């Protein structure tokens, strides 16, 4: 009873503060950038769908206390729908964004003629093409069970049923664990293994400190992106591999692990927008 | 991503 | 040492009579008069064509096309009401720091840091412009171009000469050398008739083209003086320096008539322009800011803030309309 | 909407378009301004690299594109056009080493040096420092002691410790030495070895460049 | 000394000029001031009907 009362005004204050980071990278970057920088293009994409994520936790929040959806089947295919779509735009967002500075840093006369907005703006259609590959069959697929007791906003199930089902779930945790994580800290590996040797930062005591915080960001930064989408992906891996019995606590593990899960979501234009030097010299 |  | 002593009283001589000759009290006659006030300009048009910091604009004899040069290598043609651009003209000698427009329209003049002008026709036949003239022979670096005539061209450069042309010979005619430092702007009368051409001695000499002589000499800055304008009945120039002073210059009276200069702004002019009334001055600074001052009144008569950056040349309309600045931000904003 | 309006923004369209090409094309070169003193040396550096008041210099190593501006023929005030060249990515500055005992000529490459180095135009852009004439040098210090061009030197009269001392006197000059860094070569007759420390600068700093567009530095 | 021979002589021709009163020249830039001022964008506001921006 307090467990489900907790859980909510965990969804709703989650909800609010994500929200409202992404209004406030939305009026910076409207009123203040005007998309100059190929960065800021990246940014906006990662704010959009860092939004577009999180407005879907109002939706989500009412199914556990209600136990129904009346809000009809095209409702429910919207909501899974942008569920998976923004999930998948954010995680390729922040890979393409750690692409974008491996090239920066550590192939810089390349990094001339590839970093230019046209580069930038063809690369995030193709992101969200390439994430509406992932979106539209299982907005398709999305449908609603009538329980004995209850409306379940679910997908649907294809002959053999284990399959399809076991499939989609292994499919998204190795595209959005195994590749992103190996893509990030290898490319930001080898970034700070490239600014090491660079004299403009490995010198005197004042460019320590500056290679120093440098360094402390791209740990901060992989440190939160894992510790973010670790657990709830492990979860689903466990109830796939062994059934699990029903228990007061992980009732309350279920609703503390999607937090956490969003929580990167809200995390992310904290940690890159306000973060940046430029929007520092914006202040 | 977990819910529904 | 007889000889020194000789100019020493001949220039003593001639400061003792512009002194006692002339008594100005001009602020006391000028009160007469109402002062204009406050008056707001609001930008009409904004150009972006230009991708790098441009130097110099030039406006027309119809008012209705302006070239603008920036640091890529581009004379731009624009076109003040329609935004249109006419010709794009790619310049060889990518260092630009001036422009000249005709007064028939049909040449442009360009060039500067390469110690070469480059004259392109614009109203020619079988299709796109061509270089017409290749002019050379300083040394130094050319600082100002102006057309007199479609057949003549004044310039002044950077190895302590001017300069007068004529197109179809290609030499020179007549070379100007009184200076004993480099010149830095260059404007003509109406009439064309002779010229004032202000140097880095804080001096400013009036060359008359057919005598070839320098007739008046005009002292009183304490730096560099970056930009001379013409007032439009020909007998008087302000002359802007580094030292936030607008000083002007009578012909008639030889003396300095006025200055303009304020409390908190002490950096240095880069362009300095009249209306064809002549009331106005159009004075840019390097405070990201033009400011119209009174010529009758010597108070600030408006604050055109429209550029986040120094403002490096600046065009006023023969007709009168508009008022065009150009600023190192790759922005040309007209005014009016 | 008149017919020949319609054509006058499809001509402007056009050139807009070649505006758009032209300044692409241009800002993937990376210009390089060349100064120093009179008769220091720089024609011997422009020479060896591969190929009016400024002569240019256009030359490509490793598909990097460079403009290299010696203005050192003119002779005219630098300080009144000299912010032209701002926003320029490298000054590769030449003094003459072997220089010193001709009377002299190093203290006023000193005062160009410190005249150059900390403009208020330049507080951003990096300066290569070249030190020619190496050969002549030993000839010229085993005859000739460094204690008539500074009498503060104590040493043994070697290249080896000198040569260290000339770049520390000319190193230590600079006001901003956590923002703008001296980047100090002894020219020698290698295989395009002064190309190599140019190329390696200059990517030095399109990566501080790149990460002040990033925003990590 | 050939040099300074010629700015004594360009000293003496420039030493005989006409000299006019500061007050009637003023008075004839304020005059001139005066009967430009009405054809003047700048000093009286064209309405917009007008103006071709």
């Amino acid at each position: 009873m307090i467990t489900a009362i907790t859980i909510m005004a965990l969804y709703s204050i989650v909800c609010v503060v994500g929200l409202f980071g992404n209004f406030l990278v939305m009026y910076v970057i409207v009123r203040y950038t005007k998309m100059k920088t190929a960065t800021n293009i990246y940014i906006f994409n990662l704010a959009l769908a860092d939004a577009l994520a999180t407005s879907t936790l109002p939706f989500q929040s009412v199914n556990y206390l209600m136990g129904t959806w009346p809000f009809g089947t095209i409702l429910c295919k919207i909501v899974i729908s942008i569920d998976y779509y923004n999930m998948f735009t954010s995680i390729f967002t922040l890979c393409t964004m750690s692409v974008d500075r491996y090239i920066a840093v550590c192939h810089p006369v390349k990094a001339l003629d590839f970093r230019t907005p046209r580069n930038a703006k063809i690369i995030n259609v193709c992101n969200w093409i390439l994430s509406s590959a992932i979106g539209l069959p299982v907005m398709f697929m999305a449908t609603t069970k009538y329980r004995q007791g209850s409306i379940d906003c679910t997908l649907t199930f294809s002959h053999p049923t284990w399959y399809w089902e076991n499939l989609l779930k292994i499919c998204v945790f190795i595209f959005a664990f195994i590749m992103p994580v190996l893509i990030i800290t290898v490319c930001y590996g080898l970034m700070i293994l490239r600014l090491k040797s660079v004299r403009m930062l490995s010198g005197s005591k004042e460019k320590d400190r500056n290679l120093r915080r440098i360094t402390r960001m791209v740990l901060v930064v992989v440190a939160v992106f894992i510790v973010c989408w670790t657990p709830i992906h492990i979860y689903v891996i466990i109830k796939a591999l062994v059934t699990i019995p029903e228990t007061t606590f992980q009732t309350v593990s279920w609703h503390f692990c999607i937090a956490l899960g969003y929580t990167n979501s809200c995390l992310n234009p904290v940690l890159y927008a306000f973060l940046d030097e430029n929007f520092k010299r914006c202040f | 991503y977990x819910g529904f | 040492d007889q000889l020194r002593q000789e100019a020493e009283q001949l220039k003593n001589q001639i400061r003792d009579a512009r002194k006692a000759c002339a008594d100005a009290t001009l602020s006391q006659i000028t009160n007469n008069i109402d002062p204009v006030g406050r008056i707001q300009m609001r930008t009409r048009r904004t150009l972006r064509g230009h991708l790098a910091k441009i130097y110099a604009m030039h406006w027309g004899t119809d008012s209705r096309l302006l070239v603008s040069a920036s640091q890529d290598g581009k004379l731009i043609i624009w076109d003040s009401y329609t935004t249109n651009k006419v010709h794009a003209i790619p310049l060889r000698s990518s260092w630009v720091m001036t422009c000249a427009y005709a007064p028939s329209g049909n040449y442009v003049a360009c060039g500067g840091l390469d110690n070469i002008c480059s004259i392109y026709n614009l109203k020619t036949r079988e299709g796109n412009v061509r270089v017409s003239r290749e002019l050379a022979g300083h040394t130094g670096y050319l600082s100002c171009c102006r057309f007199l005539d479609d057949n003549q061209i004044v310039t002044s450069s950077g190895d302590t000469t001017c300069a007068l042309w004529d197109i179809e010979t290609g030499q020179q005619t007549t070379t100007f050398t009184g200076h004993t430092g480099d010149v830095m702007s260059l404007s003509l009368a109406p009439d064309t008739r002779l010229f004032v051409s202000g140097a880095c001695d804080a001096s400013a000499k009036l060359w008359d083209v057919r005598e070839g002589m320098c007739r008046q000499t005009f002292t009183g800055h304490e730096s560099d003086i970056n930009a001379i304008c013409f007032f439009p009945n020909g007998n008087a120039f302000a002359t802007g320096s580094d030292d936030a002073t607008c000083r002007l210059f009578d012909l008639r009276a030889d003396q300095e008539l006025m200055t303009y200069s304020h409390d908190n702004i002490i950096c240095g002019i880069t362009s300095v322009s009249f209306s064809k009334s002549g009331r106005l001055l159009l004075a840019g600074y390097d405070d990201f800011n033009c400011n119209v001052w009174d010529a009758l009144k010597a108070d600030r008569a408006g604050v055109l803030a429209g550029h986040d950056n120094r403002v490096s040349c600046l065009g006023v309309t023969d007709d009168g309309m508009a008022v065009a600045t150009g600023s190192w931000d790759s922005f040309l904003k007209i005014w009016n | 909407l008149s017919a020949e309006d319609k054509a006058a923004v499809e001509r402007s369209k056009m050139i807009d378009r070649n505006l758009r090409e032209d300044g692409e094309k241009a800002a993937r070169e990376v210009k390089l301004l060349l100064l120093g003193a009179g008769e220091s040396g720089k024609s011997t550096i422009v020479k060896q690299m591969k190929i009016t008041g400024i002569v240019e210099t256009h030359f490509t190593f490793k598909d990097l594109h460079f403009k290299m501006f010696d203005v050192g023929a003119q002779r005219s005030e630098r300080k009144k056009w000299i912010h032209c060249f701002e926003g320029v990515t490298a000054i590769i500055f030449c003094v003459a080493l072997s220089d010193y005992d001709l009377v002299n000529r190093m203290h006023e490459s000193m005062k160009l040096f410190d005249s150059i180095c900390n403009n208020k135009w330049f507080t951003d852009t990096s300066i290569i420092l070249f030190l020619n004439k190496k050969d002549l040098f030993e000839e010229k210090i085993k005859k000739s002691p460094l204690t008539i061009c500074y009498p503060e030197y104590a040493g043994s009269n070697t290249y080896e410790e000198a040569a260290a001392y000339i770049q520390c006197q000319f190193e230590d000059l600079n006001k901003r030495k956590d923002t703008k860094e001296i980047y100090t070569h002894f020219t020698c007759s290698t295989d395009t070895k002064n190309v190599q420390f140019v190329f390696d600068a200059v990517t030095d700093v399109i990566i501080k460049n790149n990460l002040k567009d990033c925003g990590l530095f | 000394i050939a040099q300074a021979r010629k700015l004594v002589e360009q000293l003496k021709m420039e030493a005989n000029i006409d000299r006019i009163k500061v007050s009637k020249a003023a008075a004839d830039l304020m005059a001139y001031c005066e009967a430009h001022a009405k054809e003047d964008p700048l000093l009286t506001p064209v309405p917009a009907s007008e103006n071709p921006f």
